[PDB]
């Protein structure tokens, strides 16, 4: 019973001598220490090793059977391995004989968040909020509305949240990005730019800023908070495609592409850069590359009706006008929200003699209204020709 | 399940002592080569230089590393004589545990299959790793239903053991999970 | 390993034998990523132990 | 550089943490020396040593570790 | 006539969700003329060896 | 010229890179690396009418059973590029049938795999792979990643730190490592 | 009998505050107590309960007066113990256990097992928050009473002391070996030394001197000239990339038909993966065989492994062998001992079959090409 010495060695990070004075206090009482076997546990933990933390707790819950802690760690070590239900069922007896701490409602929820029980993980979280509140409950509450429901709860537990200890970034970033993929705007940035108040170079919040600044015009500023981190990460994909949206807006098409094929080296799969090279090769009327990246990114996303829109634009101008017909076709049936493809495939249509469904194409578009500078008087001169 | 065991339990012994003296041999190779090492820098030299230390070290390393050699020999050989009795032994309590439950010809071929692993012991795959191994899975998808049961005791891994203990508790337990209506599948 | 010719024991970073990112570029060992030019003596590293390299 | 290094010794056997690491003159006549409660190597030989100067006098040999 | 509108936005990143990452496409490396003659010498070898 | 055309293909200019191996073609070069290298740089300075003859070309020329699994591996890359998981998983696969310690080629079909939903396929794949190349951090990392993700934090944990062993400044390592640092206290 | 064990020892002044005065001594059990005992450990003056087993103590303040027990537990909390406490009353929570602690005039800091160290004041309100460049392996109060500077000094196992404070850059030194164990106080005749002692024995003394823009790539013309190309051609460029495309569809399906029909590939219901490894450089090679199971859940019972070999240049004592339960998950390497015969150096590849007993076309292949020999 003279630990601290296993304890010393343990808490310096030294965990060489103190699996020696564990032997050595292994040979002096045969177990029986209830706080020797704790820390072996602990070191082989702390060092990533989990299968043998797992038996040695569970040696301390068979030392102490009627105590808290023991099985608490077992059920942790049960946990931090891929087995949920026996985490919750070895959970379940920890709060049989303890239903006062907060840590056994916080793990049981995250617990059965895992086997899709948002139900069950509520309440618990619940729980674990009406006990002792900690910030993790609230982030894992959050993640419960988010996966399940709509956002119309995750903002307002968010809000409860950062209503006390603001200063954490996590919270604040998550807050502003729900008011991003939210209608609001103002508060995203209100909160994203709290978040580089508190955390000057933080990755997360300066990616999301620069998004809402690009989209409001402001690529120079925008441009500049990439400058900011664009050495902590030299290598994300996401960084490079906003850098190159930023130049695209700047009208420096060359960069651009730049920027956005190194983000493409970096990531062939996303079909965000993909619709961007597409998008920047039909502005500098390329017509063999921007089909290519377009057609890469129809078939990484093909429920789209703006890729569809754009491959038919890039095929109109390669020769090939039926492979154009059936993309427009694609793109009116899938496409809701957005006009510029109705009025792409009028001009097609008139362009190709028709007229006479390029009116129904005009009328599907009119039927959608949204104004670019240059959307309305291709509009318009269409209009009066039909 | 009791003179089934002395013959597991004989062969897991001979298991432990051949990777001890795997080790043994491992430190004195290293010693050897240490050894040796220094006589070759010591022939490199073009100045005279005693050595008769350096190379009476070398002869007791290298009778040591001879004397290991043959003893790994022998144990191997050991341990494929016991491999070999205890192949018929599990012969034997599978037909017994046939009989016993009345399986049918596919529930013999799942126990042969799990029981008979392989053909000798190698040195990174064994006859208990693997038994073991087939029998956990076997218990925990066919015949157990906690599942903290199924996360703590029923574990498959396949590295040498500490000790027959958990082969020979989930032997018992497939035993009795038997006698109590349980049937085996695959799925 | 087994013929030792070099002086130093820990050189300074600079001074003895012993560009892109692995994010980019392929390596064929943790370091020395892949070469253009396949020459009879490239080495692309060492292995320490006789066990690292039989293995 | 803002330390005058008076002794950094690299192979003499000290293993004491900060609690068991006190100085005084226990002797006295106005000169401070070093005590050391350490449990040596590990917790075999507990030896309290005393430290005057540049190099150890005394170890007093302990039941347990101090 | 009309020439096609084209969208001016584009696609934006707002978080680095966490993806799985491909290895790169890899340049072989050229043989030495040396290298190759000491491979076409071997190869010849176990040629004339394996013609028996 | 093979080192300054390597070094351009992959610091962002694979047009002085193809400047550069043309240039080893010009000059009377007919292999099966040359025009690997050829097709390569030609797919990524998007020089599309180029590309695939060259790779039918190096795979003529291909004299192994290496080099065939890396043409069609690059093949693969280009699959991958055009956008048709399928063609890429058949050109992966084959550059396994050519050579069935390519880790590369494992790590990619693992990636493929997991995009369409096969978790246990991509994660034996991902194994396979980092126990043929431990130096490559991309297995490393994707089993973290995958491992993580299903929680078995003890072996998301065992890989990420493989990974930034094979390549430390990888930034997602150490956001890995640090997340699973914190779980573990 | 019931064994107890002191943990850790503090001393705290009577009535002046002063070095001249007599000091009370403070101690902490592994049995959760504490004992404020008389400056001479005579009588037993003042027992205290703890909520938890103490590991670092530290006091502040006068006897009568009032004293401030900081013991800072093993559960991961420090504890302020003041008069007439009946229980402790005073808990602080950090997050881990603490490898330390030192007690400035009015401010107490903390060092975290996480690494870093924290400020707080006796009330049980955080202040400030810090960051180590490594791991805090101990720590002790710095003084220095002809310039009134009272830091921390924070040992690291980057082999540094280094801090923060709240105006000057101090507490910055550099060591040989991890040091883990420190002692700043008037050692021979010098008010200002500095003992150290490290990981790996040794010791150390100081004294201190009283003098105290992005890389966006360039493009070059080559760009500009194939940009140029594409934008006059494009047509072309796009016709001949489709069309070779079809043909590179077509060849790689044909391979991929082939290698069905040939059983080659060694990963093709029947969820399965096999490679070799060849390990050995002499006349005589260790193959082992990597075989999974990859399914959620099912075995695989009737399997077995053909080699089909050269056999006048290898020697293979069990070319066929049949493969135990493949538990799913699990990697089952399968060793085997070829033997190079050729008494030149002469390699061939060798074939390995993994098929049902009962069929007879293999569920899978692997290839090896086998080493050389160096060998005799």
């Amino acid at each position: 019973k003279q630990n601290w010495l296993i304890h010393l060695y343990y808490i310096q990070k030294d965990y060489e001598a103190c699996k020696a004075v564990i032997k050595e206090q292994l040979q002096e009482t045969h177990g029986l220490c209830e706080y020797a076997i704790y820390v072996q546990a602990l070191i082989f933990r702390l060092e990533g090793n989990i299968q043998e933390s797992l038996r040695l707790f569970q040696m301390c819950a068979f030392l102490s059977p009627q105590c808290a802690d023991n099985l608490k760690q077992v059920a942790r070590s049960l946990f931090l391995l891929g087995k949920h239900k026996a985490a919750i069922e070895v959970y379940n007896e920890a709060a049989k004989l303890n239903q006062k701490d907060w840590e056994i409602c916080h793990n049981l929820g995250v617990c059965y968040i895992y086997l899709k029980q948002f139900d069950k993980a509520q309440d618990q979280l619940h729980n674990a909020l009406h006990l002792n509140r900690h910030d993790l409950t609230y982030i894992m509450l959050g993640k419960i509305f988010l996966l399940k429901g709509d956002l119309d709860k995750a903002i307002e537990i968010y809000k409860k949240a950062v209503e006390f200890s603001p200063e954490n970034t996590e919270l604040l970033t998550t807050l502003g990005l729900l008011y991003l993929q939210l209608g609001i705007y103002q508060k995203a940035f209100e909160h994203l730019g709290n978040t580089l108040t508190y955390d000057p170079t933080n990755y997360k919040a300066i990616l999301a800023a620069g998004s809402m600044m690009q989209t409001h015009g402001d690529f120079d500023v925008a441009l500049t908070k990439y400058k900011v981190v664009a050495c902590a990460v030299i290598e994300s994909p996401p960084l490079w495609n906003n850098i190159g949206m930023c130049f695209f807006g700047k009208k420096k098409y060359v960069a651009a592409i730049s920027c956005l094929k190194r983000a493409n080296y970096l990531a062939p799969l996303d079909w965000k850069i993909l619709y961007n090279l597409g998008l920047v090769h039909l502005t500098m009327q390329q017509y063999a590359s921007a089909f290519h990246f377009l057609s890469a990114a129809i078939n990484f996303q093909p429920k789209m009706g703006e890729l569809y829109m754009l491959l038919a634009v890039a095929l109109t101008n390669l020769e090939d006008s039926e492979n154009a017909k059936r993309a427009y076709e694609e793109a009116v049936r899938l496409d809701k929200c957005n006009p510029l493809v109705n009025l792409n495939y009028a001009v097609l249509l008139y362009n190709q003699g028709e007229k006479r469904d390029a009116l129904a194409q005009y009328q599907e578009m009119e039927k959608k209204v949204s104004s670019s500078l240059e959307f309305d008087p291709e509009m318009v001169e269409v209009a009066q020709k039909l | 399940l009791e003179e089934y065991f002395e013959l597991i339990d004989h062969h897991f012994e001979l298991r432990i002592n051949g990777e001890k003296l795997e080790e043994l041999l491992s430190e004195r190779a290293v010693q050897f080569r240490a050894i040796q090492r220094r006589l070759l820098t010591r022939f490199k030299d073009k100045t005279p230089a005693p050595l008769q230390h350096l190379d009476t070290l070398l002869d007791g390393t290298y009778k040591q590393v001879i004397a290991l050699a043959d003893a790994v020999e022998e144990n191997q050989d050991n341990l494929f004589q016991s491999f070999t009795r205890l192949k018929s032994a599990t012969h034997l309590v599978i037909l017994l545990i046939g009989l016993w439950q009345k399986l049918s010809a596919d529930q013999i071929a799942i126990l042969e299959a799990a029981f008979l692993p392989l053909q000798q012991d190698t040195q990174e795959l064994g006859w208990e790793e693997t038994v073991d191994a087939a029998l956990s899975h076997l218990l925990k998808t066919c015949l157990s239903k906690s599942s903290k049961e199924q996360a703590l005791n029923l574990n498959s891994q396949l590295g040498i053991p500490k000790d027959t203990s958990q082969l020979k508790k989930h032997i018992t337990l497939f035993c009795d999970r038997l006698a109590k209506g349980g049937r085996l599948c695959l799925s | 390993i087994l013929d030792e010719n070099a002086i130093a024991q820990v050189p300074r970073p600079g001074t003895s034998l012993k560009g892109p990112s692995p994010a980019v570029r392929p390596v064929t060992q943790a370091g020395r990523p892949i070469t253009g030019f396949l020459r009879p003596s490239t080495q692309s590293g060492r292995p320490g132990t006789i066990e690292q390299a039989i293995k | 550089s803002k330390w005058l290094d008076s002794l950094s010794d690299s192979m003499a056997n000290i293993h004491t943490f900060s609690a068991c690491l006190a100085l005084a003159d226990f002797h006295g006549d106005g000169e401070y020396k070093l005590a050391m409660g350490d449990l040596g190597p590990d917790g075999r030989q507990p030896r309290l040593k005393v430290l005057k100067g540049h190099t150890l006098v005394s170890q007093k040999p302990l039941p347990d570790l101090p | 006539m009309f020439r096609e509108v084209l969208p001016k936005q584009g696609q934006l990143y707002v978080e680095d969700i966490t993806t799985m990452v491909l290895c790169k496409p890899k340049l072989l490396p050229l043989k030495s003329l040396t290298l190759e003659k000491l491979e076409k010498m071997q190869q010849a070898a176990q040629d004339t060896i394996h013609q028996q | 010229i093979a080192c300054i055309g390597s070094n351009h293909f992959y610091t962002d200019q694979p047009e002085v890179a193809l400047r550069f191996y043309r240039r080893l073609l010009q000059m009377g070069v007919y292999n099966c690396q040359l025009f690997n290298n050829l097709g390569l740089c030609c797919f990524y300075a998007q020089q599309y009418d180029m590309t695939l003859t060259s790779f039918e070309r190096a795979l003529s020329l291909a004299e192994n059973e290496e080099e065939v699994a890396d043409v069609w591996y690059n093949l693969g890359h280009v699959a991958v590029g055009t956008g048709d998981t399928n063609l890429a998983h058949q050109c992966f696969r084959l550059a396994l049938v050519s050579n069935n310690q390519h880790a590369e080629a494992y790590n990619n079909l693992a990636v493929l795999e997991m995009r369409r939903g096969h978790v246990e396929q991509a994660k034996a794949l991902l194994q396979t792979a980092s126990s043929l190349a431990p130096h490559m951090y991309e297995p490393h990392f994707n089993f973290a990643t995958i491992s993580d993700k299903i929680g078995d934090l003890q072996r998301s944990y065992a890989a990420a730190k493989k990974s930034e062993a094979a390549f430390p400044d990888h930034v997602d390592t150490q956001h890995l490592i640090k997340q699973l640092e914190q779980h573990f206290a | 009998r019931r064994q107890t064990v002191i943990t850790t020892m503090t001393t705290l002044k009577k009535n002046l505050a002063d070095e001249d005065a007599v000091s009370c001594l403070v101690l902490g059990t592994e049995n959760k107590e504490l004992l404020v005992l008389d400056p001479e450990a005579f009588t037993i003056l003042a027992k205290m309960s703890l909520p938890s087993v103490p590991a670092f103590l530290e006091a502040s303040g006068q006897f009568d007066v009032e004293f401030r027990l900081a013991a800072a537990c093993r559960n991961g909390s420090i504890y302020i113990l003041r008069r007439d406490s009946k229980r402790p009353k005073y808990c602080i929570e950090l997050g881990a256990q603490p490898v330390g602690l030192v007690g400035v005039h009015k401010v107490l800091v903390v060092g975290s097992n996480q690494d870093s160290l924290h400020g707080f004041t006796y009330k049980g309100k955080r202040l400030w928050t810090v960051q180590m460049p490594a791991a805090i392996l101990a720590m002790n109060l710095l003084e220095q009473h002809s310039r009134g500077l009272q830091a921390v000094m924070a040992a690291l196992a980057n082999e540094e002391v280094r801090i923060y404070h709240d105006k000057v850059l101090l507490n910055v030194i550099r060591t040989p070996e991890a040091v883990t164990s420190l002692c700043f106080g008037r050692y021979g005749r010098e008010d200002n030394t500095l003992i150290m002692t490290t990981l790996g024995g040794g010791l150390i003394i100081k004294i201190l001197k009283r003098t105290a823009k992005l890389n966006v790539p360039r493009k070059t013309r080559l760009y500009v000239d194939q940009t140029l190309r594409e934008r006059e051609a494009g047509t072309a460029m796009h016709r001949t990339f489709q069309a070779d495309l079809y043909l590179l569809r077509l060849r790689a399906a044909r391979a991929y038909v082939q290698a069905l029909e040939s059983s080659l590939s060694p990963v093709s219901r029947e969820p399965l993966k096999l490679h070799a490894v060849v390990q050995g450089l002499g006349p005589t090679f260790k193959l082992t065989l990597h075989l999974q199971n990859t399914s959620t859940a099912r075995p695989i019972l009737g399997l077995v492994v053909c080699f089909l070999y050269n056999e006048v240049l290898y020697a293979l004592p069990r070319a066929f062998f049949k493969v135990p339960l493949l538990v799913p998950g699990l990697n089952y390497p399968l060793e085997t001992f070829v033997k190079s015969l050729s008494d030149k150096g002469i390699s061939d590849i060798i074939k390995v079959l993994v098929l049902r007993e009962g069929q007879s076309t293999p569920l899978l292949s692997a290839h090896i090409n086998m080493p050389m020999s160096e060998g005799l």
